[PDB]
């Protein structure tokens, strides 16, 4: 799974995702990557959000959508919606992973639960930040 | 104006990795971000911005998305994306396709070009080809790391 | 104790029909909303009473599932389902399956018996005929009724 | 595409949804019905909803979650959640139809934005309430 979200100088969000899927998988299965609201979400009054962990626990969460439900209709910061997503309600499920979001405002998140995630970020004109570990 | 990228989340372990496999993850994480943020600079859409991005981590062998997928059961690849577009709250998304390079690039298609947010398999890939993507064979995915983890998991 | 029931949501006018058509329809919904009453009566669970509502509203070939399935351009059948548990949150699916009288009644087996929520086409078939579901034939969905409003809006 | 969602005497909230799709739609292509969130939604914490419509719209508006989010975070009614969503939002993005939901606390909602949607509900032990047209 790899993805992308970016905010543009025009104030637009997007949000895109692919996957091979999970080694071993059964042929014909879908995961959490190509639906609307568990893999990848965006919108211009909220959040773009694209996510990469056990498919059955961000489908039956809708991770991607909760981000935004938790900002726009719970009046959480970018970084409490992350929190209470990725640290709490997904451990919960028994689901293990990360996501990578960043709102109108241009604030930026990278939540993960697991040992790892590849990850890369930053502003227009600055260097990247990247990161493995943590 | 801002990208944010993953290649993935799981249990990377330390222990299992050199510096200098840390460091190839590294550069090319490094290398597209720095795509995106100069594409934002230039003007670039978010959404050509997270298409672009996406298409570099798929062809990267090193990621699990276009060359570098995982196998299934049956020794095939069946690659999924899905990419949003916040202004308009339009999205698109193919699963389970194996003949499309770019599977992102096919989801951006069944976005722009289909009344529809989901296209699977055959009928993903017949829209594609209709529209000038071009067919690929499943074997152009395939890599001996992502080979090897499948006999492990065996 | 609760159930509720569609058949669908869209463009019927009181213009094109009569009270018996009307009534035909009326007495489908109230004998298998009944059934669901019943069964939430007898302390049967929201889970079961669900999926045997949605395959009476299967069955029954007044309505666009199952039994009575309108047809795609190629005048197949592609059927989809789903059923969620709000008590473990757990959810299966199946979509573009063909070769299953009752979709719903897949959907329970891959929320039961898979650690995925949704798969597709010949893999979801696969998965039910392994689990012992009957292999039908499309044809079996077919009605006049939805093979002259294919002709129509072709 | 055809529904069901129910609440049991335990306080159990199931949802259930079944279609052939759209009249000569394109092979292959995917609706709201296999889609969680979108077609179909249950959480003992909050609502069952199945929903009937346009799939692209109800899609990318996430309508059965959203159902479920609206009242969980945006403290909403069921019949308020019901209202933004189906009468509000969906229209707003051209989306036409309904949906059934039944929240924790055993009230019902079949609201609709089409003229018609082949409806009935009725609790256990009594009497079911069928309908059509609007109202
Ligand atoms: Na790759
Ligand atoms: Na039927």
């Amino acid at each position: 799974t790899v993805g992308a979200v970016a905010l543009d100088l025009d104030g637009n969000l997007a949000a895109a995702t692919s996957t091979g899927g999970m080694t071993n998988k059964l042929p014909c299965s879908v995961g959490l990557v190509p639906l609307v609201g568990a893999g990848c979400y965006a919108n211009n009054a909220s959040v773009a959000v694209s996510c990469t962990g056990t498919g059955e626990v961000f489908i039956r969460a809708l991770a991607a959508y909760d981000i935004a439900a938790l900002m726009d209709y719970g009046g959480l910061s970018l970084a409490e919606a992350c929190e209470r997503v990725v640290m709490e309600k997904l451990p919960a499920l028994g689901g293990s992973g990360g996501l990578i979001a960043i709102d109108h405002e241009g604030n930026v998140a990278l939540p993960f639960n697991t040992e790892g995630m590849y990850r890369a970020w930053g502003y227009a004109g600055d260097t990247p930040t990247t990161g493995i570990y943590r | 104006a801002v990208i944010a990228i993953h290649g993935g989340a799981g249990a990377i372990s330390r222990a299992q990795m050199s510096l200098q496999q840390e460091l190839r993850y590294i550069e090319a994480l490094s290398a597209i971000v720095e795509t995106g943020q100069k594409m934002l600079e230039a003007g670039e859409s978010a959404l050509d911005v997270v298409t672009e991005a996406v298409r570099l981590l798929e062809e990267c062998p090193l990621f699990n998305a276009g060359i570098g997928a995982v196998f299934t059961r049956d020794e095939t690849h069946e690659l999924d994306a899905c990419v949003m577009d916040g202004n308009t709250l339009k999205a698109g998304a193919v699963a389970g396709v194996s003949h499309l390079r770019n599977p992102v690039l096919a989801a951006r298609l069944v976005m722009e070009q289909s009344p529809h947010v989901m296209m699977i398999g055959e009928g993903a890939e017949n829209f594609a080809f209709a529209r000038g993507m071009e067919r690929v064979s499943p074997e152009i995915f395939s890599t001996s790391l992502r080979y090897e983890q499948l006999l492990a998991a065996r």
